[PDB]
């Protein structure tokens, strides 16, 4: 499936409306997805929710026909940032096997925090098997994008080096991981390694020597 | 015409010429499965039978009060006797000028909006030991009919002339239904008992209701809301009588009704916009007799 | 209540068996419906089929010819078995409870109502990756700190495929845990790396170890960290 943007603000309410309103009476399901997670139901019969989620998440009815369906989120909060599914269920069309398009939901300003870089040397074990590795650690960051920029002393490398995309966590900022793959020889002839994070305007270093 | 199905109507298109001759057009429409027949590709049931013309979608099926005068220098009879059978001498005799409202109700099996009885129902008949003779009962109190076509059709208008615009069905928003009645289980139940009592002052023996013997007679067909009905009234005739619930038949619905002479022409009953649903009083009923029982 | 969990291979090769199976807890395994769903990277939730308390299949028509949701009631236990597969199939399988309800929109005896599935407690999530590549341990190597606060955490180099799961001293260190997202290396391996934030007086010495564990290399291994 392919997605589909929305943009609502920290307490506002969203309107998410369904992407295939119903020809007849509709059994419309409501499914919180958050990518690569378990998903949630959200709500079942076009107005029932289950046993566990928040008033605030409201369905609207098919009492009188023509009022399509769609999804009520008020006092959007951070953690309301998912994917939403319109599962519907009317009497003409068939036998629902695909669930809705998708809807992903991006509340828009959010308390803006700094990441918190943490390199690691080359262990001591993996130097003995002829092998390093810099593991530049950035945590608790939003919004979640930033770049890394690794320094040889003075020198940018460019050269053996990964990063993740940028990820989600429990309190809602990111993280990634960024791996400099070094020569056990490269790391001891150098005198200082560098790791430069550019979270949104500003850059964070975090040095490392050899020692 | 080619048809397709819904889920009964079929979806049919055609070629038909515009209101330009040289013209053509592929129209799309609904037809009852009754309105077609199979040559898939279909056609309309009367092509190979009779000329059919649409009813004007303006003139109304209401059956209004019609009093039927005499001329000056003649006389219409009355009895008002309130047990007057069929025929015979009337002892409460009285003459008028007119008849009085008469509705002209083209019914089938079931008489509605018709003339009550008073005191206690009657039934008539010519000779009753006769049962190539159909028996015309009349009630005293009527038990209500409530007949609906919960589809919510449209209306497509369709140029295939200069002013000659035919009125097809469109297609169906919302729920597709049943077209059906209602009676009461118990008031045609208690009024089902007093046929039966006057089943015995004309017999003996044990009384049989059961289902009837082109569906025009075989079924309780009328005119709701200006389509015709045809309700498969086996759920009202299947009891036998020694010495809440809703009783609900299933209506189809015609757009074609054939004329009943010998081979003439056709009408064709232009679609009703959004949904149907009238209430009668069914106050008369067409049996007829045909071992032990 | 009900809960339930998945456990299947993590890796199968291609063109074959893609096996499956998930236990439930709590509940009867004979008296509701069983949904199983997918999600591949890039693509949204697919509804793959469901049994029914009457033991009935009926599958998604996509890939109906592929799939067969068996269940064995000797247990709370019912499988999925796909095959054939290729690499589109990889994706998180879940594990869900569907209810069914029916919708009366005009008379219950002409047929005028439909039937819906809802699925409303949800499974945890198998990852399942389909490739030739065989499968591949990890290797742990400890990352020490250098002091009133400090970190320190587990390189888990180089393995396949995802994933992989740490805990700190088998469970019991659970505050300032933060395990990152893997990396996957040009070499088609995968990099992650585990760290805690530790009070800098319980450096000397509060024992620390991190337990790394990667299902598909059957390999279970811990590591001390210190300076
Ligand atoms: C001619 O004769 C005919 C034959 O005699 C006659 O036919 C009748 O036609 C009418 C209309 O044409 C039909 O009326 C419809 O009836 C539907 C069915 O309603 C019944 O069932 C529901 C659901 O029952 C399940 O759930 C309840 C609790 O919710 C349980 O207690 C039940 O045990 C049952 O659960 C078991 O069964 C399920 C199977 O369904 C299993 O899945 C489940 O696991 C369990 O085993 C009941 O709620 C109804 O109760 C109502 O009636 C009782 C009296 O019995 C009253 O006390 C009270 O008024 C109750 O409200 C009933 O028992 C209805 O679904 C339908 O109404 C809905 O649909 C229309 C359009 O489709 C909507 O406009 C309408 O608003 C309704 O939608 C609501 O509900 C749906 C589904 O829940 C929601 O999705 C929707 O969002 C909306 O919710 C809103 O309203 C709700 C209240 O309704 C509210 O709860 C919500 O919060 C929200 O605000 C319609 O009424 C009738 O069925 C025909 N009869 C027969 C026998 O077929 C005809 O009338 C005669 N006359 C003519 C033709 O002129
Ligand atoms: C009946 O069939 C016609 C086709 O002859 C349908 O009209 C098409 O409907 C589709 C969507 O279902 C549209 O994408 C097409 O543009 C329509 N074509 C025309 C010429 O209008 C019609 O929807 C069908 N209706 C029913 C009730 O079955
Ligand atoms: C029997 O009489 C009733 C009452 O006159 C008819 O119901 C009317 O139906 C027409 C069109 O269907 C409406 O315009 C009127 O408003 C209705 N009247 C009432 C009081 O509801 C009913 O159609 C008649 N039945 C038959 C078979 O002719
Ligand atoms: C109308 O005529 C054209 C002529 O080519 C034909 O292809 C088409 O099938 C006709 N339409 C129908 C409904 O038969
Ligand atoms: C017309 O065709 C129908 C086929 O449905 C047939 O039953 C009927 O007898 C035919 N009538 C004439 C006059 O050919
Ligand atoms: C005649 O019939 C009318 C009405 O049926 C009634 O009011 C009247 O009393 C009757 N008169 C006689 C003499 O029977
Ligand atoms: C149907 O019911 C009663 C007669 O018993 C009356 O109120 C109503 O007018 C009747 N409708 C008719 C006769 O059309
Ligand atoms: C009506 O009553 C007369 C006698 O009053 C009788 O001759 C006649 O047969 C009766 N009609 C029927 C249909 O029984
Ligand atoms: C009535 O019909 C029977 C045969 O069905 C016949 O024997 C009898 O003579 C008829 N009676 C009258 C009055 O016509
Ligand atoms: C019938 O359908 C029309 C749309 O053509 C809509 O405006 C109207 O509200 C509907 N009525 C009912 C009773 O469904
Ligand atoms: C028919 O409908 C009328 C008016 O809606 C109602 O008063 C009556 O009780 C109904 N009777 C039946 C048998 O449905
Ligand atoms: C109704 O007629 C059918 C057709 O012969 C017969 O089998 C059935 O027994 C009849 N029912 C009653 C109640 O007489
Ligand atoms: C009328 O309905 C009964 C069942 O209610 C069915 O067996 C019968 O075939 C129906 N009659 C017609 C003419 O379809
Ligand atoms: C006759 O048909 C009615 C339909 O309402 C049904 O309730 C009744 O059981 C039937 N009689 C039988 C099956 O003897
Ligand atoms: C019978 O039909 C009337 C018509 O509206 C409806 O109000 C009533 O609830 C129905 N009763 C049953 C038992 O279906």
């Amino acid at each position: 499936s392919y997605v589909r943007p929305l943009s609502v603000a920290l307490g506002e309410t969203a309107s998410i409306s369904c992407g295939r309103q119903a020809l007849g009476s509709r059994a419309v399901q409501w499914y919180q997805h958050r990518p690569g997670q378990a998903p949630i139901l959200l709500i079942y019969n076009n107005q029932d929710r289950p046993s566990g989620i928040p008033e605030r998440f409201s369905g609207t009815p098919d009492i009188n026909f023509g009022t399509r369906a769609t999804l009520t989120i008020s006092g959007v909060e951070a953690g309301d940032e998912a994917d939403y599914y319109c599962h519907m269920w009317d009497s003409r069309s068939g036998f629902s096997w695909s669930f809705g398009g998708a809807t992903r939901l991006t509340v828009l300003g959010q308390p803006k925090a700094a990441p918190s870089v943490t390199l690691f040397p080359p262990s001591s074990e993996e130097l003995q098997a002829n092998k390093a590795t810099l593991v530049c650690l950035i945590s608790d960051f939003y919004p979640g994008a930033v770049t890394v920029a690794w320094k040889a002393d003075s020198s940018p490398v460019k050269a053996g080096v990964e990063t993740t995309t940028p990820s989600k966590q429990s309190n809602n900022k990111y993280a990634a991981s960024s791996y400099l793959s070094l020569t056990p020889m490269q790391w001891k002839m150098h005198k200082s390694y560098s790791c430069q994070v550019t979270h949104e305007g500003s850059t964070v270093e975090k040095t490392v020597a050899p020692t | 015409l080619n048809c397709n199905n819904v889920n009964e109507m079929k979806n049919c298109s055609f070629n038909v010429t515009t209101s330009i001759r040289d013209k053509i057009k592929k129209e799309y429409a609904l037809f009852y499965k009754l309105d077609v027949v199979p040559l898939t590709n279909y056609r309309l049931i009367n092509c190979n039978t009779s000329v059919i013309t649409q009813a004007c979608p303006k003139v109304s099926f209401e059956p209004i009060p019609i009093h039927y005068c005499a001329p000056a220098g003649f006389a219409i009879l009355k009895c008002n006797s309130k047990t007057f059978n069929g025929s015979g001498p009337c002892t409460n005799v009285s003459t008028v000028q007119c008849t009085h409202g008469i509705r002209p109700v083209v019914s089938t099996q079931l008489l509605l909006n018709g003339s009550l009885a008073e005191e206690e129902i009657v039934i008539r008949s010519e000779n009753i030991t006769d049962n190539a003779k159909t028996i015309i009962v009349q009630l005293n109190e009527a038990v209500e009919i409530n007949c609906t076509r919960p589809n919510n059709n449209t209306r497509k208008s369709i140029h295939i002339g200069p002013g000659r615009a035919f009125y097809a069905t469109g297609d169906i928003i919302g729920n597709i239904r049943q077209a059906h009645c209602n009676i009461s289980k118990a008031r045609w139940n208690e009024t089902l008992g007093q046929i039966v009592a006057k089943l015995e002052e004309q017999f003996p023996k044990t009384i049989i209701f059961n289902h009837s013997s082109d569906p025009e007679i075989v079924t309780h067909s009328f005119n709701c809301g200006g389509e015709f009905f045809y309700c498969n009234t086996t759920p009202l005739f299947n009891s036998t009588w020694n010495n809440e619930q809703n009783i609900t038949l299933q209506c189809r619905i015609k757009q074609i009704i054939n004329m009943w002479q010998g081979v003439g022409k056709a009408m064709y009953a232009p679609p009703i916009r959004g949904q149907i649903r009238c209430s009668s009083n069914i106050t008369g009923l067409l049996l007829t007799r045909d071992n032990g029982t | 209540q009900v809960q339930l969990q998945e456990s299947g291979p993590g890796l199968v090769k291609p063109s074959e068996t893609l096996s499956l199976t998930c236990t439930v807890s709590g509940g009867s395994i004979s008296n509701y419906y069983w949904s199983w769903i997918r999600q591949s990277p890039g693509k949204g939730l697919e509804w793959i089929g469901y049994i029914s308390d009457s033991e009935s299949t009926n599958y998604n028509p996509s890939l109906k010819s592929r799939v067969i949701i068996s269940v064995d009631t000797s247990k709370n236990q019912l499988s999925l078995k796909l095959n054939s597969v290729t690499a589109a199939d990889s994706a998180i399988y879940y594990c869900a409870r569907a209810q069914q309800g029916k919708r009366i929109y005009g008379m219950v005896s002409f047929g005028e109502f439909f039937y819906y599935y809802y699925m409303d407690v949800w499974g945890k999530g198998t990852t399942v990756t389909v490739s030739s590549a065989s499968t591949k341990g990890p290797s742990v190597f400890p990352l020490a700190p250098s002091s009133g606060t400090a970190a320190l955490g587990c390189l888990v180099k180089d393995y396949f495929p995802e994933p992989v799961t740490v805990s700190w001293n088998s469970g019991a260190l659970t505050s300032g845990v933060h395990t990152f997202p893997a990396v996957l290396q040009s070499s088609g391996l995968y990099s992650l790396s585990s760290v805690v934030t530790v009070p800098s007086s319980s450096l000397g010495t509060q024992t620390y170890i991190c337990n790394v564990n990667h299902k598909p290399s059957n390999t279970k291994v811990d590591k001390k960290v210190e300076p």
